[PDB]
């Protein structure tokens, strides 16, 4: 039993979007489908529920004319359509299978991240972070700045099997995201062995590699 | 609607320590559901019908309550349980969730390993100059940082970002980025990163000079 949702979406304010939820492994028509909104990782807001067998809907009064729930019994797929989108609607939306009375939401899709903004897709600018003190270990980093939208994936490749890596959440400055990633390796490995940060931005279809160099 | 209030909002606990978190209802209900969520993933049904444990959840967990008072209990905390937990009710339309109880794991304190990085010549040639300061591996989360130029303090033009509790050593980390243009960085020479943490009264200081 698993639910797959459509990929992330960047949309202009005022426009609409339609999220899909492909069920599998169970009788799609026998279990209701609920939709949940999670704004910036905090609380959970219940949007509505649909009966896939009968197609009858029940919406949260806060989401009457914001969300429209439909279903395709043919392809065992639930749908949620969001209209008149604003920055307030930018969030992660989940479809969760209603397991029945006194059973709760017993299955959740991976979620879909929608972004409502006027900013255009921009690839990242990557800058190396190398030390210009001598100690036991060495910490390096890469600064990812000027990209949009989220997210990005930084992967380090060094000549050492130990990698104290830290990924810092992105912060929004000048209407564009900025991220930092750090790595800690033994001193005897760098710069005696190449260290590279691989920044992947799928939204712009760009992967940038930076070899860290001494100063 | 019917409001759910979870307490505490955030808490810590050591391995083997017993944990309990409450879910209060603005009016009497008959049962609640508990959902576990870890960073960057979807909520999972953890406990349903107040007391029933889902498939594959450890026996350490348990749930009880009635009316307006409900609670989730862990007999012996483990690192696997560090996550946020929401309660859920549907006694009346619409259903509601609690604000959540972020359950972190407790460990011994640690001082932050600090490292400063000047603007790369690459960024300089692009009309920018960002100086970075990594405050890695410290506990607890609470920390403060300040930037100084030749001894003079500089507020704002700074961004800070905290990482979630690391899954391997249960520590925290934060990055501090003082962003300038080029000539704004070209005036002064010495740039200093000063960090203040609960562990020590004296701040941890790393710095550099342009030349
Ligand atoms: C007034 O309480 C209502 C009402 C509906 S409704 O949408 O059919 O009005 C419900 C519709 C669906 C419910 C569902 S499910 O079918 O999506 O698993 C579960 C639950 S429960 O809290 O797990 O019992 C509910 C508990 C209470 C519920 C409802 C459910």
């Amino acid at each position: 039993f698993q639910l797959l949702e459509s990929g992330p979406e960047l949309v202009k304010p005022g426009a609409s979007v339609k999220i899909s939820c492909k069920a599998s492994g169970y009788s799609f028509t026998d279990y209701n489908m609920n939709w949940v909104k999670q704004s910036n990782g905090k609380s959970l807001e219940w949007i509505g529920v649909i009966n896939p067998n009968s197609g009858t809907t029940n919406y949260n009064q806060k989401f009457k004319d914001k969300a429209t729930l439909t279903v395709d019994q043919s392809s065992s797929t639930a749908y949620m359509q969001l209209n008149s989108l604003t920055s307030e609607d930018s969030a992660v939306y989940y479809c969760a299978r209603g397991g029945g009375f006194r059973r709760g939401f017993d299955s959740w899709g991976q979620g879909t991240t929608v972004t409502v903004s006027s900013a255009k897709t921009t690839p990242p600018s990557v800058y190396p972070l190398a030390p210009v003190a001598q100690t036991n270990s060495v910490t390096l980093g890469c600064l990812v700045k000027g990209y949009f939208p989220e997210p990005v994936t930084v992967t380090w490749n060094s000549g050492s099997l130990s990698s104290g890596v830290h990924t810092f959440p992105a912060v929004l400055q000048s209407d564009l995201y900025t991220l930092s990633s750090s790595v800690t390796v033994p001193s005897s490995t760098w710069p005696s062995q190449s260290v590279t940060c691989n920044v992947a931005h799928p939204a712009s279809s760009t992967a940038v590699d930076k070899k860290i160099e001494p100063n | 609607q019917l409001v759910l209030t979870q307490s505490p909002a955030i808490m810590s606990a050591s391995p083997g320590e017993k944990v309990t978190m409450t879910c209060s209802a603005s009016s009497s209900v008959s049962y609640v559901h508990w959902y576990q969520q870890k960073s960057g993933t979807s909520p999972k049904r953890w406990i349903y019908d107040t007391s029933k444990l889902a498939s594959g959840v450890p026996a350490r967990f348990s749930g009880s309550g009635s009316g307006t008072s409900y609670s989730l209990t862990i007999s012996s905390m483990e690192a696997e349980d560090a996550a946020t937990y929401y309660c859920h009710q549907w006694r009346t339309n619409p259903p509601t969730f609690g604000a959540g109880t972020k359950l972190e794991i407790k460990r011994a304190d640690a001082a932050p390993t600090v490292s400063i990085f000047p603007p790369s010549s690459e960024q300089l040639t692009s009309g920018g100059a960002s100086v970075v300061c990594f405050l890695n591996n410290f506990y607890p989360k609470d920390i403060n940082v300040k930037w100084k130029i030749d001894g003079s303090e500089r507020q704002n033009g700074v961004l800070n970002s905290w990482t979630d509790q690391d899954s391997k050593d249960s520590t925290y980390s934060m990055s501090s980025t003082l962003t300038l243009t080029k000539d704004e960085y070209e005036r002064h020479n010495s740039y200093t990163c000063e960090a203040t943490h609960k562990t020590s009264t004296s701040p941890i200081v790393k710095s550099f000079n342009r030349n």
